[PDB]
């Protein structure tokens, strides 16, 4: 999904915001990576 | 020069200081911040 990197505390392991709680709970169960990822402009102008 | 504050006796609405704000980290040991708005404490120190 997209996300800003202002918000990537808030995706974190434990926490009381509105993300964490209605719209993504991560599963700790299975191996797991989380990666924030920053697509720039030149690279997403040819793949659109 | 900062100032602290104890609250005993007292319910906390946590959802108050954290609703007005937008948090970039937390770092806690022995808890998390989806449990330090749900536990009862004897006491509840806080320095800002
Ligand atoms: C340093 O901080 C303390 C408290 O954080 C300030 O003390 C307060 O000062 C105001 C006005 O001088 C008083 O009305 C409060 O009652 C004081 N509180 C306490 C707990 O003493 C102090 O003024 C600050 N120092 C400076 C130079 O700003
Ligand atoms: C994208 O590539 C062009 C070269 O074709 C370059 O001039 C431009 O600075 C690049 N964009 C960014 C954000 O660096
Ligand atoms: C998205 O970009 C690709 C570039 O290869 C282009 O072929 C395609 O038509 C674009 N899609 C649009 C304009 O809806």
């Amino acid at each position: 999904f997209a996300l800003p990197l202002s918000m990537k505390s808030t995706l974190a392991i434990g926490s009381a915001e509105a993300i964490s709680m209605f719209n993504y709970n991560q599963d700790y169960s299975n191996p797991t990576c989380r990666i924030h990822a920053t697509i720039n402009s030149n690279v997403s102008s040819s793949l659109n | 020069n900062y100032s602290r504050r104890v609250f005993t006796n007292c319910n906390y609405n946590l959802t108050k200081l954290l609703s007005l704000v937008e948090v970039d980290e937390f770092v806690c040991d022995k808890t998390t911040p989806e449990s330090l708005a749900t536990g009862c404490y004897s006491s509840l120190v806080v320095d800002w």
